[PDB]
RNA sequence: ACCUUACCUGGCCUUGACAUGCUGAGAACUUUCCAGAGAUGGAUUGGUGCCUUCGGGAACUCAGACACAGGUGCUGCAUGGCUGUCGUCAGCUCGUGUCGUGAGAUGUUGGGUUAAGUCCCGUAACGAGCGCAACCCUUGUCCUUAGUUACCAGCACCUCGGGUGGGCACUCUAAGGAGACUGCCGGUGACAAACCGGAGGAAGGUGGGGAUGACGUCAAGUCAUCAUGGCCCUUACGGCCAGGGCUACACACGUGCUACAAUGGUCGGUACAAAGGGUUGCCAAGCCGCGAGGUGGAGCUAAUCCCAUAAAACCGAUCGUAGUCCGGAUCGCAGUCUGCAACUCGACUGCGUGAAGUCGGAAUCGCUAGUAAUCGUGAAUCAGAAUGUCACGGUGAAUACGUU
């Protein structure tokens, strides 16, 4: 059958709201859509950069935005003409004024949106989907990763008939509410149509 | 039920008389949850019953009852290829459900202005056996001699 | 139906087209796509093509049609009949 | 959800907000028991004046990322089919799945 | 004689705030009464979960609001004016009446 | 002096003080029938104070709020049953063997999606 | 109802309602008029703008030109994502070892036991993973902190309204904890797992309900929420506007509401809920209407004001089983309200008319304890429109010997 999302079913027990204030009947709706604009837009153009995690803060007024990214050379280039150009786009969508700070993430490979988004672009690139698996999996099990799976749908190759194959190593238990499982989904466009590409990670047990 | 773990729940609640057929009698005339609406009409009944009848009317209650329980049961039982019946024995708990339940709905079918009255009626009819529920037991009794033949 | 607190309702321009009409005497049917307005007793005698859909039908109307809308006399569902 | 079904909302909504005077004007001076039927009439010939697509019974509100026309959430302003997307990614503050 | 009322989402951080503020009222010098708890919001949504026809299939969502209340006996101290910043961080919206 | 009492039945909660008396009875500054009209309410509210024949030793005064009659009844028994064994601690087994003491747990069954009730659902015809 | 809307009739546009790239003219705005069902076309006082390398430049409106833009057009049997179903059933697998020429098999069989591939014992198997269980929410007991707008045991005042002063007793509200673990005793049991009893305890044997849906199956559903490989139209399968239809009607089927009455229908006063929504909003008091409503403007960003009077239940009076003091369909006349507009095609109100229906064939359905049955209340969508959906409480049963 279908699995309820991982991460919704552990909002509040362990895993945390990506945009966290609070708002009445009025501008509740506002602050939504300008959270779900700025976060679309914030990927679309920070594509080439490897973005995780847009983390949105609201005290009164104002707004604060932190960027968990693998890269953050690319952003922070010079002693910032980069961060400066997006603070004054970002006042210009949001009516409030809007605060930067670039979170640099280590063990990229331990992070399910950048594995998909690799493996995703592997698969853009014509490369065979067992190898990239492979791959990823051994990256991420060198260090810690009590668990792994990666799963990808479509027509892999060239087939004219879709199909879905997935490799799991260690374990990924997804009945327990204490683990902190991670996961990502991603989409690779190729000539002969859309590929979807499914990760979850296990990290450990959350205890007391 | 296959497991045979379900208990059974004690009703105990009579409000002055203190007995126990009674409320009993009380939950098989009630409908849709009208309790109150249940005692006022057996209690109306039982005024009749007490005004009419010389004795008290718990033991003309009993009475009655003791004329419409059933004392062997049919139930048909196919042999694989025949529709039979079976005369047993009725459960000892049982007897009592089967005569509540014939009394009640019995008293139903009257017709008259009210069924306070109707309860009373077939109450003092099933006191010695001049009704109609009475009538059914000693038809589901005949049956039983009427099919002794499988018995077994 | 409409209050008490409005009496009448008449598309303006049909208003207009009617009452420069009255300063002659029937003569022509007036052509009119807006079923909703009412009629009053003083376009009386007049006919008025009134759109159903894919015509306008013509009505000649009278005295005794003053509390019905112009809608009511064109029908828009045909159902000639089964067989 | 064609795109010019949707300018063609949203230039409803603009032209529905560029009045928002006159018309509470009008209806009020209309509803007002003492006001002549001649105030009646004239505020009707108003109302009658500006183009229909001026009122919000007009105005159907859409989904702000797909402008599905059914499946609406006020509290919000998504669908029903990008409101769980959205919330099953936490984007939505104090959102969770309840059971009591 | 203020009164403050706290608006969260979350319980976890209007308790970290109302522990704050209280510390902060009692150690300035002012007398506060007994943080009060008040009935809790709760907003149900129920939402279809297929693209297409299952009308049997859905999902529920609640969205929770905590609101507490709070007092301040003999206002000697207004440091609690500039702490605004600090009382309140991400979540929480802090009313103060009767200044 | 006194005792007091709290009886919660069928989201129905009384508080009951007992002092001195001979059991003259006020619900909510009423009489006992002004507020029981034409029920067994009153005997279940006698119940446990006549099982320890206690009906003119003692003064109840009670409140109560929420639910139904029969819930309002119910939590009565409940609470001057904890203010009685606050009295005369030696009658706690006579009402464990009695069962007045322990509470209903039960309550009413929340609805649940597909179905009309709690538990019922639609005919299902299978053509 | 218009819109929604994707269909029909008719009218009206061609780089276009919308994006980028070139050229020219200039503000948007406000222009209070005319023709037109309307898109649209023609007058229309007013201002010539912001910042200036003072040269110029950004933004906005219109005209032309191409590359384009556009499609709710087809393919769910090319796809992603999402969902149903077997089924919340207890199963589904892997590494190493061993057996067989091999497909494969053992593990995972067997004796018990459990809701469970749960556990114990044996045992060429030894271990592991996804499932089961547990961690999450809620309900039932108590404790600590908390006392306004919530509460009122004691004290006093009281105009007898916690109304007032006042208190931290209580209820209650919401955070953190304790408690239930076969824990103790008896018997059975291969002196194991476990079962059957007992005490205590608010709760006893996963306490009650929820969330949670393994490997996969049905080329299951969706191209019309969205995205996307192909194919297709480009004066049209793309756009705009008026009306009409989706609410049609010789019939058939599914899911519901109301009844066929006396455990009832009317009349009078009468007692007790929970949950929730409200500053583009709720809308009180008063006054005018039999009536749906209208004026009015209070209080409220709300445990503070409003929606808002629960109903079935109980007491007294009447009807007397009659197609009726049942039942309300249908229909005629006159009205209220939102809406530009209630004919197609809205909801309610007043008077009058008053039908089928006498408990329903073959056949067929739901339900095991706050359950069925029955009674009312609230929210979403929403200007208006619920017998539908979701949600909350009042009263409150019968039955289960048994597995052919
Ligand atoms: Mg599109
Ligand atoms: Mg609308
Ligand atoms: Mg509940
Ligand atoms: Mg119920
Ligand atoms: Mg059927
Ligand atoms: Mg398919
Ligand atoms: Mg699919
Ligand atoms: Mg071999
Ligand atoms: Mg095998
Ligand atoms: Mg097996
Ligand atoms: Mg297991
Ligand atoms: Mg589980
Ligand atoms: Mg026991
Ligand atoms: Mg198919
Ligand atoms: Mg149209
Ligand atoms: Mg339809
Ligand atoms: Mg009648």
């Amino acid at each position: 059958g279908q699995k309820v999302h991982p991460n919704g079913i552990r909002l509040g027990i362990v895993k945390e709201h990506t945009s966290v204030w609070y708002a009445d009947r009025k501008n509740y709706a506002d602050y939504l859509f300008a959270d779900l604009k700025v976060r679309e837009y914030l990927q679309d153009k920070l594509k080439s950069a490897s973005v995780s995690r847009i983390d949105i803060h609201r005290p009164a007024q104002t707004a604060r935005i932190t960027i968990h990214t693998a890269r953050p050379g690319i952003v922070i280039g010079k002693k910032g003409e980069d961060v400066e150009k997006l603070r004054q786009d970002l006042t210009k969508q949001m009516g409030v004024p809007v605060h930067i700070n670039i979170e640099e993430i280590r063990k990229p490979e331990l992070d399910a949106m950048l594995v998909a988004q690799s493996v995703a672009q592997q698969l853009e690139r014509r490369v065979m989907f067992r190898r990239a698996m492979k791959r990823a999996v051994q990256n991420a099990m060198r260090i810690g990763a009590k668990g792994i799976k990666i799963q990808v749908s479509g027509r892999l190759g060239g087939a004219e008939i879709a199909r879905t194959e997935w490799y799991r190593e260690g374990r990924v238990p997804l009945h327990t509410l204490r683990a902190d499982i991670d996961y990502a989904t991603y989409e690779a466009h190729t000539t002969y149509g859309v590929i979807g590409v499914k990760v979850w990670i296990f990290k450990g047990e959350v205890i007391g | 039920p296959r497991r045979r773990v379900a208990a059974k729940r004690e009703v105990l609640a009579d409000p002055k008389y203190g007995s126990q057929i009674l409320a009993k009698f009380m939950n098989h005339v009630m409908e849709s949850g009208k309790k109150a609406v249940a005692e006022r009409i057996v209690y109306g009944a039982l005024d009749k019953v007490k005004e009419r009848g010389k004795a008290d009317p718990l033991e003309t209650f009993e009475k009655a009852l003791d004329a419409i329980a059933p004392l062997v049961e049919v139930k048909s039982r196919r042999v694989g290829g025949a529709t039979y019946q079976v005369p047993v024995e009725v459960r000892p708990s049982r007897r009592n459900a089967l005569a509540m339940r014939w009394l009640v709905d019995f008293a139903r079918k009257r017709g008259e202005k009210s069924m306070a009255l109707r309860l009373a009626g077939e109450l003092l009819d099933a006191a010695e056996g001049k009704g109609a529920a009475v009538k059914k037991r000693e038809d589901v009794h005949r049956m039983a001699e009427a099919n002794k033949a499988f018995s077994h | 139906p409409r209050s008490l607190k409005k009496g009448p309702f008449i598309d303006l321009h049909l208003l207009k087209k009617v009452e420069v009409a009255v300063e002659k005497n029937d003569r022509k049917p007036i052509k009119t796509w807006s079923r909703r307005s009412m009629i009053l007793p003083h376009m009386v005698g007049l006919t008025i093509a009134v759109h159903n859909g894919r015509q306008h039908v013509p009505v000649l109307v009278n005295e005794d049609m003053v509390g019905h809308k112009l809608g009511e006399f064109a029908a828009t569902r045909t159902y000639r009949g089964h067989a | 959800a064609k795109e010019s079904m949707k300018n063609r909302e949203l230039k409803r909504q603009l032209t529905v907000a560029k009045y928002a005077k006159k018309r509470a004007e009008l209806k009020a001076i209309i509803a007002n028991p003492n006001s002549s039927a001649e105030e009646r009439w004239n505020a009707q010939v108003a109302l009658q004046k500006q183009p229909r697509d001026a009122s919000a019974s007009r105005l159907r509100n859409r989904c702000r990322l797909t402008g599905r026309p059914h499946g609406f959430y006020r509290k919000f302003g998504l669908s029903r089919n990008k409101l769980r997307e959205a919330a099953m990614r936490g984007d939505v503050p104090g959102l969770v799945k309840a059971s009591w | 004689q203020i009164r403050i009322r706290l608006k969260a989402f979350d319980h976890r951080l209007i308790d970290q705030s109302t522990q704050e503020i209280v510390e902060t009222a009692k150690r300035t010098g002012a007398q506060v009464r007994g943080p009060i708890p008040l009935p809790t919001r709760k907003e149900r949504f129920t939402v279809l979960i297929s693209p297409h026809v299952n009308k049997d299939a859905r999902d529920q969502y609640e969205i929770r609001t905590h609101k507490r209340v709070l007092d301040i006996v003999q206002p000697t101290d207004k440091t609690v004016d500039a702490l605004m910043k600090l009382d309140l961080a991400a979540g929480v919206e802090v009313q103060i009446s009767l200044g | 002096t006194q005792n007091y009492g709290t009886g919660r039945r069928k989201t129905a909660t009384a508080r009951v003080f007992l002092r001195p008396g001979t059991g003259k009875i006020s619900i909510n500054n009423r009489g006992l029938d002004q507020f029981f009209g034409r029920e067994t309410a009153r005997m279940v509210v006698r119940q446990p104070l006549e099982l320890t024949e206690t009906v003119e030793k003692f003064d109840i005064f009670v409140t109560v709020v929420g639910g139904g009659v029969s819930g309002q009844a119910g939590a009565i028994r409940h609470g001057i049953t904890r203010a009685l064994i606050e009295y005369d601690e030696t009658l706690r087994s006579s009402l464990r063997k009695a069962g007045y003491v322990t509470r209903d747990a039960r309550e009413v069954e929340r609805k649940k999606v597909g179905l009309r009730k709690a538990r019922k659902r639609p005919q299902y015809s299978k053509r």
